[PDB]
């Protein structure tokens, strides 16, 4: 058990396999909400499954943390609630419908 | 009959006879240039009008090679820029180093196109040429010198002017333009030669030294010195006019104004 | 010149009483110094 | 320095270090003033032959930016670089 | 070989090109445009209303963790209908690259404020109120930076002078600093450098 | 390819304890941070006895702009406004007419000095290095005016200064 | 707004050294506007002038000769230590110290002294330029920063014995301006502010924009991210900019100093006054100046006082349409206010010493 | 188009009255805090010209934006942000009376 | 350099105060700063070298401390060929 | 409709005694390139500029003396100027008609385009 992550304002789990399966598991279940079609969906679905089988398959947190290659683990459950909330305003945002509105003419015309 | 030519891969369809720097021009692309003047007749001398057509070994003129029916002008092919490259490394040759005091520094063609399609060092490793200044006027300050040989002034006196007094004297390297003879250039449309000489071999004697291009402010007028209503550019820094220069109206004055005007 | 002296401190000008009909006992300027000695005295060469 | 021994033994104990070694006032170390006239190489392009601009031109050699997706008109999931490495503690000191 | 020219990394560009085309997958409600420079910089470009929906989305892992606001600023092109050209620059430390997110406004149209995502876009957004003359709403507390408290107009917006349109000095009579219309000793003198040819053919706009 | 400052752990061994103790009732690090101004103290001072004694100066040196003379005395400048052009502050107004024998000469040649900003530009940009920025730094004026200075406050200047300014070009000429 | 001595409300007030700097480099041409770089961050000038002239290289599509990349990493390391000198020195002057501020301010005018040498400026010079750097070293300069750099050190450690364990020094420091790691991201912290609270990013490393790639140093870290971890990770820094120093001494590359471009780089004076196409360069350059290709960049490097960064967008012509300059003390300021809450007076004299803010750098 | 505050000029015209409530109410404070030789009526009578100045704006983005800028001054004056040499700004004092007849402008300068 | 009516000393410029100018004031009690030498008359002073060739180049003398090179054709007898920049004169002999 | 004149902060002298100029600037006859004819430009009018009696130089009190904006289309020019609220005056760009061009003109036989030399 580290004594300190390093970062301030980043303290150290106790339980960190069994916070960061609720946390994907959550996730998951957000992102089953999303219509299946959505790019959202998918690709956090493929990352967030693949994060899952990584922590289930590795019980050392030293190991986990080399695996997952997202620096200490601390920062992995951190890295998971942001997306956990990401997901839940996505779900309002509805980004998968298409686009609002066409730019101008010459929005972005460069040089003028 | 439009037919059509290909510029850099752009079909345009242009009349035929037209030159493949107008067909250049109609793309968009201005081929570099130093002998051709759209009012002049065309002479072929600049040579920087070189360009690659595909599939033809060798370069043409642009302004005087009329177009044919599915050429390619490669505009910026490798053999289109080295034979620019190699155009303005012989221009610059014997051209002598008078920017700093030359007038036309700062709005001089062959300064630009020296930046934009020549070499940006030096191989000449001989002495340069020079050439004894000819009087031509009063309002004409010359240093041929620094000439080109680009023949506008020959042929702009011979065609707009049609005062038959400025010509080509000797043969190869020492060939010199100007008068054989002391004669003056005398004509209302004289001062246009200044304006015509891309380099500052031929420069106003009144402007000469009194300032430099970048410095002016340009404000677009009309003349009124005579009914014609020639538009003109009236040049002037820091509150005071400097040099009255021609503004072009195809209608009313193409390039040109009198001497009175200038 | 004391070269012995520490490096800013080894040349040093003593002004004159009198300079351009001006009395400079008391009154000294860094302008004082004439151009040929001035490089010497800031060390902008070491030949005087 | 001109500093006595007495000084200099002084001034080094109340340091802890002997600074007699290094001093901050400068000394006949320093570089000479004048020195032998410089001759400073010339560049790559320094070359009388094969040496057209075309080739060495860098500012024609920039292009507009591609565009990769414009509305106006499985897939496995990408970040927008391999993810950074974990630094490594310095051999010469760890720990200050 | 070729020592004056830059050199190129494709790999970048690749990488970049994926991620953005990554980026306009997931949320093409908002993102309109997404180029790769070729020295290797990825520019998004983004409806007005996407700014916070695109810029969370960034900040949070989906893949991307740009959680550090590098710097935002506008470009004021007076031809564009939308003058103004808000542009987000962001870093992603755990994967120690930089997007621009890039969108538009006009002076009337206000655009959401991103002190929400970031925090760090506070004092950019008042400075974008202060000199350019974008409003952003939902700001905790717009107000002029970097201009005089009482000053009227909106500089960097290309159509304000360099020198402005007043002039401070000290009067004697109110015994008080006091504004004056400006009227400089020595005008600015304004030089027309551009060159009459063209520089880079590569960038040539079609002649329409 | 990263160092941590602090993050060191203190020994409770009795000793180091004991130590510690001392230190804060003993006041120790007082004493040699006290110790270390001793010896301050005692070092020799670093002061220059200014103005007998003067900074430390390059030939490269950017100070009062002077205009420089041919050899035959003829002044260099030949009204290129190339310096005017480079100026990043606008401090150099260049007016020029033929001169009565005919060569290219300025008018008028004025350089704020209140509004320049001692860059080194046209002394880099001069083709026939005209104005040279001189050595000479102690050139303060009692009033704003005076700082305006004047073709004739230039070629005076250049005169004044002009033994020490070729030595310099000398010295630079190569490194240029 | 004081209750006691305790600041309830810290609010900045800055603009009262805008000089509009941005709006008047859209005037001048890319030679014309590196000055004011020098200008934007008054203590270290030569690490502006290089953003800048990375920029503008980037956006050219030209590369900067081995020798004068070689020459830019030294004085910035330079600069870097002239900059923490600097920093560490007023804050111990404005908590009280002042006697570390002669001692390191005379190195300080020795290196100055470097720069006059090499530029004829004591500080803001034109040295750093796009394309690479205006001249050569002066013969025998390399030698003098060696012997510099070998005494530096003592003094170094001189400031520390001072400073480092004094008990005063550490009550005024030990806990004050605590800044947590997510805290600091969020609100656009860089450079010191974000290691000092233990996150490992220092752009030197991490996108290396010269020749820090052929370099060897350690970027110091933090683990409690207040005023005393950042006074720790200054000196470091000092320390590993020293070790930067003796590397790039030894290892200075033969050869030119500008690109070998005279459409980008002004050409060499001999060659100016013998070579027609020369001239007619340098006249274009030192009147119009060099177009740059259309387009935008952000260029950023680990400027001593945090990321400076230029966001640069060119239109074709011979002057920036539009050059945007990011201040790393922008961001420290505006969380300034976060930091002061619950501290008293002197604390946020400390605190803003801490957050080394230029207000150059800051009003632009 | 997307209101900045208002959907319609009524709205606007509502928000124009609050602020010039506060503007009026404070005119005595600034007088009073600033040390002003003014008086109050001098200072209300300045506030109702600026007011009358946006008058002519018939558009409510406009007058939306226009009551931001009065209501950040407002902020300013009833702050100490603001000195006494920007309050008195306003009151033209120093600058000489500029003629508005043609013949006086014919005399002065050749100004149009 | 001459003395105007007015007791100032003309400028190589030729820039005198007219007794109507009211800017004559600035010099009531200070000086009016003037170069005595002026450039027009050393350049005059100078001896015209005479060199056998019909081109000749002139530096300003010291290579690259001098003026950018330049070619003078001498081939006129009448006029002497003369330095765009160093302004000294050249002919041909006899 | 559009009218940003309250909010630009422009004095009411210059926004409405103001006549501001869109043109497509003529090309500098000195030089044959046209790169610096291919956008419109929006220039205001020139008001009076007198010597400062101190040195000569020329001063201004027009604080848009130098102001100079560059637009892509007339169009957009003119909303500018709408938008603006000041007076414009629009100049239709002026482009060189086709010329029809022949070298072997030069060398007629019964036409008088034959060169003498
Ligand atoms: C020392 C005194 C300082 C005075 C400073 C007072 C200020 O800041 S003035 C800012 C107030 N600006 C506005 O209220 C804009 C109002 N815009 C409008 O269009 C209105 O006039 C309306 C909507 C037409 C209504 O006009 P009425 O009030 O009905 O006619
Ligand atoms: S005419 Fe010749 S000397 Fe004059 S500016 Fe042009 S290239 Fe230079
Ligand atoms: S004098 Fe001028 S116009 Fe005549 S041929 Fe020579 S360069 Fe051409
Ligand atoms: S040093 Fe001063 S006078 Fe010379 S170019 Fe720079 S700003 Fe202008
Ligand atoms: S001008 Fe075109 S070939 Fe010479």
């Amino acid at each position: 058990l580290k004594k300190t992550t390093g970062l301030v304002g980043l303290a150290v789990c106790e339980t960190p396999h069994e916070r960061l399966k609720i946390l994907y598991t959550k996730i998951l279940d957000v992102l089953g909400q999303i219509p299946k079609n959505a790019a959202y969906r998918k690709y956090t679905e493929q990352i967030t499954n693949e994060k899952l089988g990584m922590v289930k398959a590795e019980p050392d947190v030293k190991k986990l943390e080399e695996q997952l290659q997202g620096g200490q683990i601390e920062e992995v459950i951190l890295q998971a609630e942001n997306e956990l909330s990401l997901a839940r305003k996505m779900l309002r945002w509805k980004p998968w419908e298409p686009l609002v509105e066409e730019p101008p003419a010459n929005q972005w015309k460069w040089p003028i | 009959n439009l037919i059509e030519v290909f510029v850099d891969g752009q079909s345009v369809m242009v009349e035929p006879g037209t030159t493949v720097l107008q067909a250049c021009e109609k793309v968009g692309m201005q081929i570099p240039r130093f002998c051709y003047h759209e009012r002049l007749s065309v002479a072929g001398n600049c040579r920087m009008c070189l360009v690659e057509i595909e599939k033809a070994p060798k370069v043409v003129a642009a302004c005087a090679m009329p177009v044919m029916k599915g050429w390619n002008i490669l505009t910026n092919s490798e053999k289109s820029k080295k034979a620019r490259e190699g155009v303005m490394e012989f221009l610059l040759a014997n051209h002598p180093l008078d920017c700093p005091i030359c007038d036309q520094g700062g709005e001089c063609d062959l300064q630009d196109q020296s930046m934009m399609f020549g070499s940006d060092r030096s191989r000449f490793l001989e002495g340069k040429r020079a050439v004894e200044d000819k009087n031509i006027g009063p309002l004409v300050k010359t240093i041929m010198t620094r000439c080109i040989q680009c023949t506008r002034c020959i042929r702009f006196a011979s065609e707009i002017a049609g005062v038959d007094d400025l010509g080509t004297t000797g043969r190869g390297n020492d060939m010199q333009v100007g008068t054989y003879i002391e004669k003056m250039f005398m004509s209302e449309l004289s001062g246009n030669i200044i304006d015509i000489c891309p380099v500052g071999a031929l420069t106003s004697k009144p402007y000469a030294f009194t300032a430099r291009p970048w410095e002016t402010r340009k404000t677009e007028s009309i003349d009124v010195m005579d009914a014609v209503g020639s538009n003109i550019v009236v040049s002037t820094r820091t509150g005071e006019v400097m040099r009255i220069l021609p503004r072009m109206h195809e209608d009313i004055n193409e390039e040109w104004i009198s001497d009175k005007t200038r | 010149e004391d070269n012995k002296q520490f490096f800013g401190r080894h040349r040093w000008v003593i002004y004159t009483t009198e300079m351009n009909g001006r009395d400079t006992f008391w009154d000294v300027d860094g302008s004082m110094v004439p151009p040929e000695w001035h490089r010497w005295l800031h060390c902008m060469t070491d030949d005087p | 320095a001109s500093a006595t021994r007495v000084i200099q033994l002084l001034r080094n104990w109340a340091s802890g270090r002997d600074l007699q070694a290094k001093l901050q006032l400068r000394y006949q170390e320093i570089s000479k003033r004048t020195q032998p006239p410089p001759k400073l190489p010339v560049g790559p392009s320094h070359k009388l032959s094969n040496n057209y601009y075309c080739t060495r031109d860098g500012r024609r050699e920039a292009m507009p930016p591609s565009i990769v997706m414009s509305s106006q008109k499985e897939k496995k999931a990408v970040t927008p670089a391999p993810p950074i490495k974990r630094w490594e503690l310095s051999k010469d000191q760890p720990y200050l | 070989t070729r020592p004056t020219i830059r050199p190129r990394n494709d790999v970048v560009h690749k990488q970049l090109s994926a991620f953005g085309q990554y980026v306009a997958e997931i949320l093409p409600k908002y993102v309109q445009q997404v180029q790769v420079s070729c020295f290797n910089e990825l520019e998004i470009f983004i409806h007005p209303d996407g700014v916070i929906p695109v810029l969370t989305f960034l900040r949070d892992h989906t893949n991307a963790q740009f959680k550090s606001l590098a710097d935002l600023t506008a470009v004021d092109v007076p031809t564009r209908q939308n003058r103004f050209e808000i542009v987000y620059n962001l870093l992603s430390l755990r994967f120690n690259s930089r997007i621009r997110v890039k969108t538009y406004t006009d002076e009337l149209t206000p655009i959401e404020s991103s002190v929400t995502v970031y925090k760090a876009a506070n004092w950019y957004e008042r400075e974008i109120w202060d000199m350019f003359g974008v409003f952003f709403a939902n700001h905790p507390d717009l107000r002029r930076i970097l201009t005089d408290y009482g000053f009227e107009g909106h500089p960097f917006r290309k159509d304000f002078p360099l020198s402005g349109y007043v002039e401070l000095r000290y009067d004697d009579e109110v015994k008080r600093v006091v504004a004056e219309p400006v009227e400089l000793a020595q005008e600015f003198r304004k030089f027309d450098l551009n060159s009459p040819w063209e520089a880079f053919p590569a960038y040539r706009q079609p002649p329409e | 390819t990263y160092k941590f400052v602090n993050m060191r752990e203190p020994s409770m061994d009795m000793k180091s304890v004991t130590d510690r103790a001392a230190q804060t009732l003993l006041w120790t690090e007082l004493v040699r941070g006290l110790g270390m101004t001793l010896s301050y103290l005692f070092r020799e001072p670093a002061t220059i006895n200014y103005p007998f004694e003067k900074g430390p100066l390059s030939p490269r040196f950017r100070g009062e702009h002077a205009l420089r003379r041919y050899p035959s005395g003829e002044e260099r400048c030949i009204a290129c406004k190339l310096c005017e052009a480079v100026c990043p502050a606008q401090a150099i107004t260049i007016e020029a007419e033929p001169r009565a024998d005919g060569s290219r000469r300025t008018t008028r040649y004025d350089i704020d000095m209140t509004k320049c900003i001692y860059c080194g530009f046209c002394q880099e940009a001069c083709p026939v290095d005209a104005i040279v920025e001189g050595p000479n730094f102690e050139f303060s004026t009692e009033t704003h005016e005076e700082l305006l200075y004047n073709k004739e406050k230039l070629l005076n200047n250049g005169d004044k200064w002009e033994a020490e300014i070729a030595a310099n070009i000398q010295a630079d000429y190569l490194y240029r | 707004e004081l209750s006691g001595e305790m600041v309830r409300k810290c609010d900045p007030h800055i603009g009262l050294l805008h000089r509009g700097t941005e709006k008047l480099i859209e005037y001048k041409t890319y030679l014309q506007a590196l000055p004011y770089f020098d200008r934007l961050d008054y203590v270290s000038m030569m690490c502006n002038e290089q953003a800048y002239s990375l920029a503008v290289e980037k956006l050219l599509n030209i590369q900067p000769p081995p020798r004068a990349q070689w020459i830019r990493v030294l004085f910035g390391e330079i600069t870097r230590l002239l900059n923490h000198i600097m920093a560490v020195t007023t804050h111990a002057l404005d908590i009280g110290a002042m006697t570390p501020f002669f001692w390191m301010f005379e190195e300080r005018e020795k290196m100055f002294e470097f720069y006059e040498r090499v530029s004829g400026a004591r500080m803001h010079a034109a040295y750093i330029r796009p394309g690479g750097v205006h001249q050569d070293l002066p013969l025998g300069l390399l030698d003098d920063i060696y012997e510099f750099s070998k005494n530096f050190s003592f003094r170094i450690d001189e400031l520390e014995e001072m400073l480092t364990n004094n008990r005063i020094w550490r009550n005024r420091t030990v806990d004050i301006g605590v800044v947590t790691a997510e805290d600091a991201l969020n609100y656009g912290f860089s450079g010191v502010m974000l290691r000092g609270s233990g996150i490992q990013w220092d752009l030197r490393k991490t996108q290396p924009y010269d020749v820090y790639d052929q370099v060897e140093f350690d970027v110091p870290i933090g683990s409690r991210g207040d005023c005393y971890d950042r006074y720790l990770c200054r000196v470091e820094e000092m320390r590993q900019s020293l070790r930067i120093i003796s590397q790039c001494l030894n290892k200075m590359p033969p050869g030119e100093i500008k690109v070998d471009d005279a459409k980008v780089s002004p050409p060499k004076r001999a060659e100016m006054k013998t070579s027609m196409e020369s001239l007619i360069h340098h006249f274009k350059l030192y009147t119009e100046g060099y177009q740059v290709p259309p387009g935008a960049t952000y260029t950023a490097i680990e400027a001593p006082k945090g990321e400076f960064g230029v966001y640069l967008v060119s239109d074709g012509s011979s002057r920036p349409y539009r050059c945007k300059i990011k201040a790393p003390g922008f961001a420290h300021l505006a969380g300034l206010d976060k930091m002061s809450k619950g501290h008293m007076l002197a604390d946020v004299v400390a605190i803003i010493g801490t957050q080394d803010i230029v207000f150059g750098e800051v009003d632009r | 188009v997307k209101p900045i505050f208002s959907r319609d000029m009524n709205e606007a015209k509502r928000r124009v009255r609050e602020l010039y409530r506060a503007w009026y109410r404070e005119v005595p404070n600034t007088v009073h805090l600033f040390q002003l030789d003014i008086s109050v009526k001098q200072g209300r009578d300045k506030v109702r010209e600026m007011f009358m100045k946006n008058a002519h704006v018939t558009d409510p983005r406009v007058v939306d934006l226009l009551v931001i800028k009065g209501k950040m001054e407002l902020e300013e004056t009833i702050n100490v942000w603001k000195q006494r040499t920007h309050i008195m700004r306003f009151f033209h004092e120093t600058e000489a009376p500029r003629p508005t007849d043609f013949l006086s402008k014919f005399y002065v300068g050749h100004d149009p | 350099v001459r003395t105007s009516p007015t007791g100032e000393k003309v400028t190589h410029t030729g820039q005198a105060y007219d007794d109507g100018d009211y800017r004559r004031v600035r010099f009531s009690d200070r000086q009016k700063e003037v170069n005595e030498n002026f450039a027009i008359d050393l350049i005059a002073e100078q001896p015209v070298s005479e060199v056998g060739s019909r081109v000749i180049s002139c530096d300003g003398g010291g290579g690259a401390l001098g003026h950018p090179r330049v070619y003078i054709n001498l081939d006129k007898e009448t006029k002497t060929g003369t330095c765009g920049y160093c302004g000294l004169q050249f002919r041909q002999p006899h | 409709k559009l009218d940003i004149t309250t909010l630009t902060g422009v004095p009411e002298e210059h926004i409405k005694t103001r006549k501001v100029r869109i043109f497509v600037p003529a090309r500098n006859n000195m030089q044959s390139g046209v790169n610096n004819t291919k956008k419109w430009k929006m220039e205001f009018d020139t008001r009076e500029r007198w010597e400062n009696p101190l040195m000569g130089w020329s001063s201004t009190a027009d604080p848009l003396s130098n102001l100079v904006l560059t637009f892509s289309t007339k169009e957009d020019a003119v909303a500018f100027a709408e938008k603006n609220g000041w007076s414009f005056d629009v100049e239709e760009r002026k482009v060189p008609k086709p010329k029809s061009k022949s070298y072997g003109a030069n060398f007629s036989w019964n036409k008088r385009t034959r060169v003498s030399t």
